[PDB]
């Protein structure tokens, strides 16, 4: 119900007390009756605020329970780790499965562990193996040069270092993204339409950012995974899922997506001259490259969102950003995706 | 009575008002409980509860400096000039027992944390005036 | 109501009859314990017969 | 198991939990057992007429679990809907075989005396509640100690106690009846309140404490 | 229950006839009145938890969750009706399309 | 099952005589860390080691 | 010896309608002044994580009070500084508790009540008020207990 | 609990299975590496 | 104060509590080298423990 | 007495336990077989052979001085 | 979220001590402490009220908007009328809790009166509402059953219920409530194969409908009615499917044809002594049953027939062959395999 | 499927005018059967490389010619095994599959079980299967009484 | 239910029993992360054990 | 799946004895024990007539090659 | 009992004393640093370094075989 603040409840209580055949009583400050009235009013305020919060929680929980539409769980962070030996191996070495990679900084005590076997062939001064964060959260998104420890490591190993920050871990699914997917599902209740095909293509957890192009009697769906590829098994699974949702008596076909490479060559102005360093450059390069990935099909290379995304890291530290050639938005075709691209940072 | 609680005991030797030298409420012992057990011989129709502990010897005796076998703790193209680093080796140096013992106790005492509502063993143990 | 108990011990022996051995029973102990690596038991016998020779 | 209670004039639901279980805090779980909507106890019956099954008003019964079954979710679910069917289920359900009530009281300690009957339509008669407990005590008393084909040492030696009507025989009969009645764990105690003699006729009565 | 029934059983529960001014009765009346008004508000809260009777901000929340936002100068009833109707598009049929054009007209 | 009705005397209680933080199962003692494959792989709880730090518990298993 | 501060809090702390019951005066305490200078001049250590999603994290910056009512936003900052000042001395470096007095916390509560009453009009932002009312009674216990602590210590 | 030999449900506490691999950096090893 | 402190700490994230433990251990390292809101000092810690959660005094409370 | 019936050894009473399992000192053996690829032998005790597991030559053997 | 008695009372105490300096005693018995406890109890009860409201809302309140009804185990009730010999001359009393027992012996149902009624001074007839004791469908009773009253009187003649008890109600689980809603939402899908199939199956005399899809035309044929399709049913179902067909796509409805197969198979048996009229009859019956049970547009693969005929008994059969079946027989989409003439030779 | 594999024969069996005087069926797939059956049909399930326990009811059905003699009743048996298989999976693993089964779905399985049990009685080849299914007919009834109660407990 | 489960387990082959032990171990090591079916849930897993044996969840069964 | 099919064919052919002879239809039955919904058609590119085993010799699998098409 | 609360170790009760301090047998180590003038090395244990006192090279070190 409507929210009632302390002052209104206190005035109403004072007015009821005065009208209630009581002239002796006074409500100056410091009195016991005034303090008790204020306390009761604050309790009623607390009750109304908690009631409103419970109403919101109830609405969310009823929407979750209603239908069979629920949010999906978080993804474990993963990335590449680089091994440096004192000398090239003279014989082939085996790495035991479930080797634990960790760090020594107190800010990131999160562990890592390998899933598959790996073999270090001789005459190789370095080996790279993939690693998965055991904790399910954003803590795995460690900056560059954090994971500097290896368990059950031989003496041959000289240094352990990750060349690039992960920036892949995530928390539980965002309220806004869930809300948007639920809108997609609601608009997709009427089958045989663009939005129905869209939801039927997006409901697979692997696929991300599909597009539909409707030629006469001839649907085409441009679907890709987070890596930008489309394996045959997943393609057939998408086709089978869409079969239920496909409009009857009209052709459907799929053919992945064609990547395109552009070099941004971005330049950034930094307020703090002391904080400038190679580490920050590498972090900016990794952030920009990651922004370039996880982008959906058929959207122009908008620069405003790029600059707002890179300024999101620090509003005060980062002053301004400019570009040399891509100042005009690059219009992408229906079968184009902007995912590759080499980034060179030119600090002023 | 949960384990590891601290119990203080005070004994009154003689009569208060008499103004005897024994009216001092001298503490007799303080320590950490480490066991509580029901006891009773129902044949004799009687039961009791027994609690026993040790006078602050429990933290040290239980705290075992173990050994970790498979940890390199390396860094990319950087290293520590003092040896015995990266590994869990720790060296204590002093020219007397009170200098060494201070470093030994101070190394581990603060981090030995417990659920005391008010502190840890360092407030309750002076471990000073050593020579 | 209080339970009533009437114990009746039997003893059987295999190499003197076992039923005559069981008759001269008076008491026994049976220490069994997984803590130690050995289970041991004791039997007390009456002095009616010279058991040392039997 | 449970205790019965009734709603009194302007008694609040807080007051009941506090009086029986000690802490007032328990009322919250206690309303789920009586399946009550928010106006848990309400004074007026024309207000109970709002939606009768989900409320209690002045003069209505209530259910009061024992504290061990207070927290059980199954006890909550069962007590929510069964309501008056509690007593019947808790005393259990059985086929009625007191067809000839006038008759079996003419030939006790003789066999062939009981028989199925029909009540309602097209279904064998059944007995429940306190009547079931009586019937079962009755059958147990009129059966000799080793005559059921399994679980013997059931029944009585009432067929064996016929004697010269001197008082020692009458105390013996009293004790046998009391043993027979106290055999069932559901019954707490029995005790005699009268024994009486009419020549060659014994007469007497026994009070039995049945759990709530 | 209500604040009168549970309060300390030795205290008064009704106006004094000895005098007209009763600070006791004023305090208890004010607290009774406030807590019964809160009780009425809390019973009425059940209606806002259902789309069938939600109004004002809760109907807006329901619309926003269903994706049907409120049109400028749109009353609650028509907005609820459109929100409910929105889930029965039955799009793709010719008569569906005719209905959508009649709605758009 | 046994009810209290058969109890003559009882002496039962908690104790902190056994207390370890790190547990491991080494393989047969020929294999040794400086001349071969992975030596050991222990396990610990982060909250547990605060009260009892680095308290190890080792067992050799002939089988592995 | 200072615990590093969150990036959020550090950014937040470094910089008509009127209520009939309580009114503000925009007065800062001596202890709050000294801390403000320390943070302004010296580069205090700061954390890198932002796991704790409470307090000013997505509540004080998310609300539109920053753009709509900047004067009201100056009260909230003063309360945080006054709340962060009293927490500073007791946890660590108690030497700065000599400058705190009764009137320092008295005016803070009055400022709290005024901003809290104004936020009650808004139906969205009651989450901020939820913590302020709990904090309001926290300052009062210091107010009625701070003169005894200094004499005891 | 008696049913089917269930026993005490608190025997399998919240610390039974939740754990993690043991390594240094917990006490004294990390203090030198705060570069 | 104790009740709402405990509720706060229950509501905190595992990383939040881990950092709070780290800060407590750091403070303990830096150590060296009946209740009434009025006329009583025993409840001083409860008012301070209630703080450091409404204000971000480090990623998690202290003591 | 009844409880004394436990593992024991010697003329004087001594609790035999996991200390007795541990060998005290150095012992002699003869070289029966050699792993030429790894140059790690297996030595024979008078009625027992040490080293010599399922591992052919590399993963288990007896090291030799260099 | 809801807070318990203890937290509210502790907040009230702390805020009183912060505000009020007059008050310092809080023993159990202070008018002020129990005043606060009363306040706290009412607040906690309102919190539990909101909790129950939220529970109802999350359980069925979002779904209530949509066209469905919920059941809450309401006991059966209905109007009942009583009659007297002569008009009354006093305000007779009718207590709440009065029992109206069934007159029929076969009906153990009983009913009770929730609220008191007062007969008029001179009315010869009065109608009251009576609720059953037993919930569920079991409380329903046919007309003309309630004709006895426990608290009988001289003036009372008889009782009757003109209208039957229709308000008998039984409550199902949340799943049963959600399943009908799901079925209704799913049924609103159109312009798809599965939705077309459901909409065809909605009309009676529609079973085993098969749909064949092509970019050009959409063709639907079925053997719903005794293995045959009638022209009238085709006209009826063409009109129904107009709402289900895709816009701008042609729809066509046709009948189902069959292709009778002729086969003269030969079977070699390892043990020739076992052969007999019964054995070959059983083989022919198995073959004809297998050939009869074929799905629409199912090609008659010789391999499956070989597998089927050999799987009767692996030891018995040694070799099999078909004299008059060259390869697998392909069938159109509208064709179904049938057994025309089957013969089995034993070797 | 999430925890342990399943036998190859059971995976192969599950993927796919008579009247009784007491029973009639209706071929409803239970909501839990509807979503578990899709997983069985897809390859995303572990499976074993060998088979044992030749005394199970599945091999009994396979050995008899019930497939070709009475494919209708062969279908019903698959439906019985599909519901019966799913309700075994949820208790031992994946409790999140609960609140997707209702007493009505479990009830009609007895209808279908006895509607096939009478038919099986007309040909005493199938006695081994008859004997088995009768044991399950009392098993389901217990689950129906406890399923509304268990669901509230969990 | 338990009686017929034991009777059916008796007839099982050695491999079936070994696989049932292995399955039991596999379920066990990944857990933490007056018979009347009316008005009671005590005899729940007993009915499942028969149904899982006769139908066949794995080579032997589970639980 | 082809590996599984080759292993089933191997187990079938190796199980024969001297007194048994390779038959096309028996092989078809054996391999088609798999559910007919999965495998819809089977054909042999080389095998077109039944092979008669001499009394002394025994027919068994050599090197088997299986492909989709 | 009360008096049993003393230094003890093992599953079986064993009086821990100055015998437990003494090592039984031979142990392995790695050569971290060498004193070239005296040719006496200092070996490192997994988390401890032996030899290696205030004495640079001559007055304390680990001898090497000749």
């Amino acid at each position: 119900m409507k929210t009632r603040k302390l002052t209104n409840i206190l005035s109403k209580l004072i007015d009821k007390t005065m009208a209630g055949t009581s002239k002796i009583t006074d409500f100056t400050p410091g009195s016991a009756s005034r303090s008790l009235l204020e306390a009761v009013s604050l309790e009623i305020e607390q009750f109304y605020i908690l009631t409103k919060e419970n109403i919101d929680w109830g609405i969310q929980e009823g929407i979750i329970e209603a239908f069979d539409f629920q949010k999906r769980q978080s993804k474990r962070a993963y990335g590449d780790v680089t091994i440096q030996f004192y000398q090239p191996l003279d014989m082939r070495m085996y790495i035991p499965a479930g080797t634990t990679f960790t760090s020594t900084r107190q800010e990131y005590p999160q562990q890592f562990e390998t899933l598959v076997d790996y073999y270090a062939e001789p005459d190789s001064t370095e080996i790279v193996v993939e690693v998965y964060c055991k904790e399910t959260g954003v803590a795995g998104n460690v900056p560059e040069g954090t994971i500097n420890t290896i368990a059950s490591g031989s003496s041959l190993i000289r240094s352990v270092n990750n060349e690039y920050s992960f920036n892949t871990g995530t928390k539980e699914e965002s309220q806004e993204d869930f809300k948007r997917r639920f809108h997609s599902f609601v608009e997709s209740r009427g089958r045989a339409t663009n939005k129905s095909v869209r939801y039927g293509a997006l409901q697979i957890p692997d696929v991300e950012g599909v597009y539909v192009y409707e030629e006469t009697g001839h649907i085409t769906v441009f679907a890709h995974d987070r890596n930008g590829n489309l394996s045959d098994t997943l393609k057939e699974d998408i086709i089978d899922a869409l079969q239920d949702y496909r409009p009857s008596g009209i052709m459907l076909d799929v053919t992945g997506v064609e990547k395109e490479e552009v070099n941004v060559s971005a330049t950034v102005t930094i307020s703090n001259k002391s904080r400038i360093g190679d580490t920050l450059q590498k972090h900016i390069e990794s952030v920009i490259r990651s922004y370039l990935n996880n982008l959906k099909t058929s959207d122009d290379l908008i620069i405003t969102d790029l600059i707002q995304a890179i300024m999101n890291i620090d509003d005060v530290l980062i002053y301004d950003v400019s570009f040399d050639n891509l100042d005009e938005n690059i219009i992408v075709p229906p079968q184009g995706i902007i995912r590759a691209g080499e980034i060179k940072v030119e600090l002023k | 009575v949960m384990a590891n609680d601290i119990i203080r005991i005070f004994i009154t030797p003689n009569d208060d008002p008499n103004d005897k030298e024994g009216k001092q409420e001298r503490l007799i012992q303080v320590g950490m409980v480490s066991q509580v057990s029901k006891v009773g011989s129902y044949g004799n129709d009687q039961t009791q509860f027994r609690i026993t502990g040790q006078s602050f010897v429990k933290p040290f005796m239980k705290f075992g400096l173990g050994v970790i076998q498979e940890v390199q703790a390396v860094l990319p193209e950087v290293g520590w000039l003092i040896d015995g680093d990266g590994d869990n080796e720790v060296k204590f140096t002093g020219s007397s027992a009170h200098e060494v013992m201070t470093g030994i106790i101070r190394r581990f005492i603060p981090y030995m944390k417990y659920n005391y509502t008010e502190n840890t063993i360092d407030n309750y143990l002076d471990y000073d005036d050593l020579s | 109501m209080r339970r009533i108990r009437r114990p009746k011990v039997r003893i059987e022996i295999v190499t003197y009859n076992g039923d005559e051995f069981g008759a001269k029973l008076l008491g026994f102990q049976t220490k069994n314990s997984m803590e130690d690596d050995s289970s041991v038991f004791q039997i007390n016998m009456a002095g009616d017969t010279y058991w040392d020779k039997l | 198991r449970f205790k019965k209670h009734v709603v009194q004039h302007e008694e609040t639901m807080q007051a009941i939990a506090q009086r029986y279980y000690g802490d007032v805090s328990y009322w919250i779980d206690l309303v789920e057992h009586n399946n009550l909507k928010y106006p848990y106890l309400v004074e007026t019956d024309e207000e109970k007429m709002k939606d009768p099954e989900r409320l209690a008003s002045t003069g209505d019964t209530l259910i009061i679990p024992i504290e061990s079954d207070l927290t059980d979710v199954s006890a909550k679910e069962i007590n929510s809907r069964d309501k008056d069917v509690l007593v019947e289920l808790a005393l259990g359900r059985d086929l009625n075989i007191t067809a000839d009530e006038k008759y079996f009281n003419e030939h006790g300690t003789s066999d062939n005396i009981l028989a199925f009957s029909t009540n309602g339509n097209g279904d064998l008669d059944t007995v429940k509640g306190i009547d079931n407990m009586k019937q079962q005590l009755q059958a147990r008393l009129l059966t000799p100690r080793g005559s059921l084909m399994l679980h013997p040492n059931y029944g009585s030696d009432l067929h064996n106690l016929f004697g010269l009507n001197i008082p020692e025989q009458a105390t013996l009969i009293e004790m046998e009846v009391l043993r027979t009645l106290t055999s069932d764990n559901r019954v707490k105690s029995a005790n005699l309140i009268d024994w009486k003699i009419q020549g060659n006729v014994y007469s007497g009565q026994f009070s039995v404490e049945i759990k709530s | 229950a209500n604040f009168l029934k549970n309060l300390h059983p030795l205290l008064r529960r009704d106006r004094n006839k000895k005098d007209n001014q009763d600070p006791n009765f004023a305090l208890i009346d004010a607290l009774n009145e406030e807590m019964n008004q809160v009780e009425k508000d809390a019973i009425e809260s059940k209606l806002q938890s259902s789309l069938k009777t939600s109004t004002s901000e809760y109907l807006d929340k329901f619309g926003d969750w269903f994706g049907v936002y409120r049109k400028t100068d749109e009353k609650d009833d028509v907005y609820r009706a459109r929100i409910i109707k929105y889930l029965l598009l039955k799009r793709g049929t010719n008569n569906a399309i005719i209905d959508a054009i009649k709605d758009y007209l | 099952k046994v009810p209290t009705e058969d109890f003559i005397e009882e002496d039962v209680g908690k104790s902190d005589v056994e207390t370890y933080s790190i547990f491991t199962a080494t393989p047969a003692g020929m294999l040794k860390e400086l001349n071969g494959d992975v030596f050991s792989k222990p396990q610990f709880h982060p909250e547990l080691t605060d009260r009892y730090g680095y308290t190890k518990f080792e067992v050799e298993n002939i089988y592995l | 010896n200072f615990i590093p501060q969150p990036q959020g809090l550090l950014r937040f702390l470094n910089t008509s309608f009127v209520s009939k019951f309580y009114t503000p005066q925009l007065q800062l305490s001596e202890l709050a002044k000294k801390v403000l200078t320390n943070i302004k001049t010296d580069d205090i250590p700061v954390l890198e994580r932002e796991f704790n999603d409470n307090t000013i994290i997505h509540k004080a910056n998310d609300t539109l009070l920053k753009v709509q009512a900047p004067r009201m936003y100056m009260i909230l900052q003063s309360i945080v500084l006054e709340a962060y000042a009293i927490v500073n001395c007791f946890v660590e470096n108690p030497s700065s508790l000599k400058y705190l007095t009764e009137e320092d916390v008295s005016i803070t509560r009055e400022n709290l009540n005024y901003v809290a009453d104004y936020l009650g009009n808004y139906d969205d932002y009651n989450s901020v008020v939820l913590d302020l009312r709990d904090l309001d009674l926290c300052f009062s216990a210091i107010e009625l207990q701070l003169p005894l602590i200094k004499k005891e210590a | 609990i008696l049913e089917d030999g269930k026993g005490s449900p608190h025997r399998f506490a919240g610390l039974w299975n939740q754990s993690s691999d043991f390594m240094g950096g917990l006490m004294g090893e990390d203090t030198s590496k705060e570069l | 104060a104790s009740q709402r402190v405990d509720e706060g700490i229950k509501e905190l994230d595992k990383n939040a509590r881990k950092t709070r433990d780290r800060n407590n251990q750091e403070i303990s390292r830096r150590e060296n080298t009946i209740y009434n809101p009025r006329q009583s000092t025993n409840g001083l810690k409860g008012n301070i423990d209630n703080m450091a959660l409404i204000i971000g005094y480090g990623d998690g409370g202290v003591s | 007495m009844v409880v004394r019936f436990q593992s024991s050894m010697g003329r004087s009473l001594k609790r035999v336990d996991s200390d007795d399992l541990n060998v005290k000192g150095l012992v002699l053996a003869t070289v029966s077989k050699i792993n030429y690829k790894y140059q790690s032998v297996e030595v024979k005790v008078n009625n027992l052979t040490l080293g010599s597991r399922i591992g052919d030559d590399g993963s288990l053997a007896v090291p030799y001085p260099k």
